[PDB]
This record gives structure tokens, C-alpha cells and sequence, in this order.
RNA sequence: CAUCCAAGGAAGGCAGCAGGCGCGCAAAUUACCCAAUCCUAAUUCAGGGAGGUAGUGACAAUAAAUAACGAUACAGGGCCCAUUCGGGUCUUGUAAUUGGAAUGAGUACAAUGUAAAUACCUUAACGAGGAACAACUGGAGGGCAAGUCUGGUGCCAGCAGCCG
């Protein structure tokens, strides 16, 4: 109808969210190994030089 | 390819303590510290004395192996540095015995328990006995 | 009761903390040099600005003034034997010129990729952190080591070090033990 | 020239001037008169322990519809009863009635909060645990 | 305001070191010892919860690990020109490929350390492959660096210091 269940109960979007699992992974490395990793992947291999930057290009 | 060599720095003589103050300074590659009842002989027959009148402490390795550094001092007898030094070191030597001490607790209270009677114990003893007798 | 010990900030954190261009540079510096994070930055800018607020002070007096005289050739012999300060430029108005990648450069890290007993900036890192370089057959496990001009030319590997000449290690020992055995 | 004295003797109207001035500010006012320890649910206090009394909703304003899940407390500290904010989705059923709840402050400088009228207050902790380490199940509430 | 009480009496002062109750958002172990600083005394020697040592301690403060380097496959830029090429001629990244090194964080013979012990400095013997020895805390509309990607809810749940 009109509404699911109980309007004003708290808690409603939480509780009936799909519960995805964390997706496993490989480690990333941490200290100045990110930071390397962080200057290689910006001032070394320019990616998009077009526009900005555009770090975290959402892919369309 | 051992070879631990010594030296003495800032070396003073002291007759007001009949004693020589100097800085240990003992180069010592690949090995670890001296252990110091080893470095005390090497002192021992280095300023021609015996192995009780040579004291050294406050050693430190410095960073890195190699190199350390402590305190050390050469009694003109053995008698003036047992006349002289600190009970511990006396105790670390083994010239001498640690002294049999109670706890500093048990002493405190032992103390206190003395303050509570008034001169000696002999009287107060037989007289609770013969009060609890009736 | 006892005398305290005047513990004190080695750094300031900008105003600013979110500045493109800055955050840029800071990375830009951080990937040259290999900084594990940006407080070094931080702590090399705060350096930097204590010295450039000794050295506008002492600008501000007049010249051929005791303190003038006195404490501005300190804070020059100080710099040049540091290294930062060329000893062409020994005139404390090239201090206030000095920039934070001067200071960077003469971190016992880059010292030792240039002297090319490293050969990454990253592998002067590690090699500082593995207790291999000695500054005067004395180890130094810090990369921010600042090296003075008087004892740059002492920098090798320590001889406790595999690469200056000692056993090789816990993986080689290892393999050459099963080597043996099999 | 100006409304203000400029002599080189007229340091005391100067200062007086400025001392009669400083009440025109709401800080000073406040800091001077001391109204924090007096008026305020909290004397000069970040956070405050508390005793629910009921469990409350209240509607939001105008621009935005809601109904955010609140909390009557009264404070133990000297008895005084205020409404209180419980954050995160689904925290309000994590605090149940008549159990002990650390409030602190909203953030607005003792002020109404965004959309929601007549509170003041969060809540960080309830019965001895905090609400975010319930609302991410690190750990649980102890039931007693 | 309290304590023991044989109901006649007696004894109290932690804003000392510990520790406890209470209070409150809010603060430590009934630990070791006179080694060091000193102090008291008839005076070296005795004593000192003064004090020092440890215990807890993310109040603050300093330095700083969480990988480093090859050899291979997928690639990109300075290219010999530009027969389409293209060798990659010159380098720089991406791949659960693949190798050899180095090292602590931990354990631990010792010795140093210390009044005695921890702990640190040194160092035997162990101690890295997913090097699982696995770094979090917040945020991704603007202020303010970073998504108009996917799924869920549809002015609910909630987010939002402010605008929203
Ligand atoms: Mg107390
Ligand atoms: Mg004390
Ligand atoms: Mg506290
Ligand atoms: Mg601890
Ligand atoms: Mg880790
Ligand atoms: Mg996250
Ligand atoms: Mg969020
Ligand atoms: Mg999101
Ligand atoms: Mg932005």
C-alpha cells in the first residue's frame, strides 16, 4: 500500500539493507610506501592530463 | 680477532681517598659487553694491582656495539677499598656478604610494636601470662 | 618535587590544511625525498621559520651592532657547517633566501642516494633503517640525520653491516646452512 | 576628532570606557556573570551523565520532514531534565529506558542543532558503553 | 562526624605515601629501597612513603617500522625515420606472475644496567611471503581534497557545525 510497514519505526533502512560482505583483498601498503605509491600515481603517471586531474574518475 | 683493549681517560690521582678515578673507555669490535669481573683483571694487571682493589660500574655500550664507556677506580689496597667503597659493590665482588635484612616492612612493624612497650619486654610477658592464667 | 624537563612542538600544521596547490607540493616533496609523512615537511617549514624569525630580528637591528655581529655570524657558521647555506652566500640575507627543499637535501636519506651506495631514495631509506650506514663508524638508524659538510665524507656502510664486511645475515645464513645440510 | 578622549592623562576614562563597553559582548557577559554554572543544565560541563525517564520523537521544521528519535533525560548531577539526541540510525532502540546515558554537547554552542527544535544535547554513551561502538557491533550493550 | 565496650569507661583526626567509600565527564600499585639528591640526630654507620626505582599511564613531547631490489609478461612517454610496419632502438609504470637479499616487532643463552631487579644500549640461538608480523580515524554537493559509479530506502530511515 502506501507504506511498507510502520512508518516512525527507527532503525527501518538499516535493518532491511542487503548485507554485502567486505570484498577481500590485497594489502595496501602503509607509510611512506603509500606515499611513494600516491606520487608515482600522480606527478610520475599522469593519467588524464585533459581537464583535471580527476583522481577517482567514475567510470561512463 | 677479538682483542679487547682497554684505556684509562681523565685519569686523577687521590690520596684523599688513596684511590685513581679515570673514565673506562673499551674498544671491543664484534662481541658484546665486557662483563665487567673480566675488564676488573685486565685493570688488575694493568696498573699492577690486585683484582680486589680495581672497581668499575656504570658501564654503558653506546649505540651501535663496539665502543663502551663506564666509571672505574684503583685502590692502593685492597684493605682501603674495602675500608672505602659501597656495601654493594663489596656484595657485587664478593669481598663481601649481603646482610641479612627483613623486609623493609617487617621492620617497620617490628618498630612500631617496640614503641608500644615501655621499656624492656621481660615483665609484661609473665605478667599477661599469670592475667590469663585467671 | 623534582626540576622538570622542558619537552617542546617541533612542528606547526598550516591554517590552510586543505590548499590544492599546497597538498600538491607537499607530495611532490614527499616523493622526492621519500617522507614517510607530511609532518616532516612540517617540521622542516617550522625549522625554516625559526630561523628566518632569528634572521629578520637580527635584520631589524642596526648594522655593526654587538648582538648583530655576534649572533648573526653564529647562526651563519651554524648554517654553512650544516651545509644548507652555500659559502658563497655568508651574508644573512640569503638565510631569509633559504628554502625547505635546502634543508630536505641534506638529510643523511638523500646523502646517502647521492653518494650512490643506495640507489633509490626509497632504498636509502630502508638502508638508514636496517642499521647499515655509519656516520664515522657510528651507525645511524635515522634518516633525518642532518650531515654536516665536516663528516659528509665519512658515510659507509658499518663494518657490523654485511656490506661493510661481516656475516651475511639471517636469510643468507639460512640458506647456506640448508645448503650444507642438503 | 574622534568620540574617544586622546589626551595623554585620560587613561581612565579610556579603560572604564572599554570595561563599560565589554558587557555589549555575549561571551564576556556570559564568562563574567558566570550564567554557565548558574542557568545552564551543565556548569561550564562538555558532558553530563543521566537517567532516562521516557523515550521522545520529535518532529522536525518546515523545510525538512522527519520525526528525529530523542531521548528525555534528567541529569544526575543536579537534577535537571533535558531532551537529548540519539545520533545514528538505528541507536535508538540500543539506549532502552531508565539506564544511565553520558549526553554532551550538540556542537552549537549550547544551541538547537540543524532541524531539530528544543535540543541541545547528544548522546555519546549509554550504560557505561558508547553508541558507536554499538551502532558498528564492536561491542554490546551488558544488560544489568 | 565517628569508633571498641564486659555499658563502668577508653580512644579519634589522610588537604602525608598507599588504598577504600562517596562525588562527579574527570585522575595510579596497601609494590622495592636508602643506591642518588639531601635532611635530622649524640652524629660516617641509625632513620627518613623527603626522595629515588619500578607498577598503571595514548595528559602532553622527540625520533621513527608496516617493506626494499632485481629478472619476466601488460603497458606508457624521448623516438632512427615516419615504406603501414617497425625493432623499443632510450626510458617509466601495470600484472594473485617469479628469485635472491636486509631487517627489526617479538622470543632468549649471556653480559651491561640496577641497592636488587625490570626496561633501554650491545649481543649468542631462533624470529617475513598473502612478508595473516594484515593501520586506523573521518570524509567524497559547497565551504574543503577526493565519485553526478553500483545496489538499497523513497520528504521514511536518517545525514547535515552552516547552506542544504
Ligand atoms: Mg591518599
Ligand atoms: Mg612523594
Ligand atoms: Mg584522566
Ligand atoms: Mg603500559
Ligand atoms: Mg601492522
Ligand atoms: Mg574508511
Ligand atoms: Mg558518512
Ligand atoms: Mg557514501
Ligand atoms: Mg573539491
Amino acid at each position: 500500500g502506501k507504506v511498507h510497514g510502520s512508518l516512525a519505526r527507527a532503525g527501518k533502512v538499516k535493518s532491511q539493507t542487503p548485507k554485502v560482505e567486505k570484498q577481500e583483498k590485497p594489502k595496501q601498503p602503509k607509510g611512506r610506501a603509500y606515499k611513494r605509491l600516491l606520487y608515482t600515481r600522480r606527478f610520475v603517471n599522469v593519467t588524464l592530463t585533459n581537464g583535471k586531474r580527476k583522481m577517482n574518475p567514475s567510470p561512463s | 680477532s677479538d682483542a679487547i683493549t682497554i684505556r684509562t681517560r681523565k685519569v686523577i690521582s687521590n690520596p684523599l681517598l688513596a684511590r685513581k678515578q679515570f673514565v673506562v673507555d673499551v674498544l671491543h669490535p664484534n662481541r658484546a659487553n665486557v662483563s665487567k669481573d673480566e675488564l676488573r683483571e685486565k685493570l688488575a694487571e694493568a696498573y699492577k694491582a690486585e683484582k680486589d682493589a680495581v672497581s668499575v660500574f656504570g658501564f654503558r655500550t653506546q649505540y651501535g656495539g663496539g665502543k663502551s664507556t663506564g666509571f672505574g677506580l684503583v685502590y692502593n689496597s685492597v684493605a682501603d677499598a674495602k675500608k672505602f667503597e659501597p656495601a654493594y659493590r663489596l656484595v657485587r665482588y664478593g669481598l663481601a656478604e649481603k646482610v641479612e635484612k627483613a623486609s623493609r616492612q617487617q621492620r617497620k612493624q617490628r618498630k612500631n610494636r617496640g614503641k608500644k612497650i615501655f621499656g624492656t619486654g621481660k615483665s609484661i610477658a609473665k605478667k599477661a601470662a599469670r592475667r590469663n592464667a585467671d | 618535587p623534582r626540576a622538570p624537563r622542558t619537552y617542546s612542538k617541533t612542528y606547526s600544521t598550516p591554517k590552510r590544511p586543505y590548499e590544492s596547490a599546497r597538498l600538491d607540493a607537499e607530495l611532490k616533496l614527499a616523493g622526492e625525498y621519500g617522507l614517510k609523512n607530511k609532518r616532516e615537511i612540517y617540521r622542516i617549514s617550522f625549522q625554516l621559520s625559526k630561523i628566518r624569525r632569528a634572521a629578520r630580528d637580527l635584520l631589524t637591528r642596526d648594522e655593526k651592532d654587538p648582538k648583530r655581529l655576534f649572533e648573526g655570524n653564529a647562526l651563519i657558521r651554524r648554517l654553512v657547517r650544516i651545509g644548507v647555506l652555500s659559502e658563497d652566500k655568508k651574508k644573512l640575507d640569503y638565510v631569509l633566501a633559504l628554502k625547505v627543499e635546502d634543508f630536505l637535501e641534506r638529510r643523511l636519506q638523500t646523502q646517502v642516494y647521492k653518494l650512490g651506495l643506495a640507489k633509490s631514495v626509497h632504498h636509502a631509506r630502508v638502508l638508514i633503517s636496517q642499521r647499515h650506514i655509519a656516520v664515522g663508524k657510528q651507525i645511524v638508524n635515522i634518516p633525518s640525520f642532518m650531515v654536516r659538510l665536516e663528516s659528509e665524507k665519512h658515510i659507509d656502510f658499518a663494518r657490523t653491516s654485511p656490506f661493510g664486511g661481516a656475516r651475511p645475515g639471517r636469510v643468507a645464513r639460512k640458506r647456506a646452512a640448508a645448503a650444507g645440510g642438503e | 576628532g574622534k568620540g574617544k578622549p586622546r589626551g595623554l592623562n585620560s587613561a581612565r576614562k579610556l579603560r572604564v570606557h572599554r570595561r563599560n563597553n565589554r558587557w555589549a559582548e555575549t561571551t564576556y557577559k556570559k564568562r563574567l556573570l558566570g550564567t554557565a554554572f548558574k542557568s545552564s543544565p551543565f556548569g561550564g560541563s562538555s558532558h553530563a551523565k543521566g537517567i532516562v525517564l521516557e523515550k521522545i520523537g520529535i518532529e522536525s521544521k518546515q523545510p525538512n520532514s522527519a520525526i528525529r528519535k530523542c531521548v528525555r533525560v534528567q541529569l544526575i548531577k543536579n537534577g535537571k531534565k533535558v531532551t537529548a539526541f540519539v545520533p545514528n540510525d538505528g541507536c535508538l532502540n540500543f539506549v532502552d529506558e531508565n539506564d544511565e546515558v553520558l549526553l554532551a554537547g550538540f556542537g552549537r554552542k549550547g544551541k538547537a542543532k540543524g532541524d531539530i527544535p528544543g535540543v541541545r544535547f547528544k548522546v555519546v554513551k549509554v550504560s557505561g558503553v558508547s553508541l558507536l561502538a554499538l551502532w558498528k557491533e564492536k561491542k554490546e550493550k551488558p544488560r544489568s
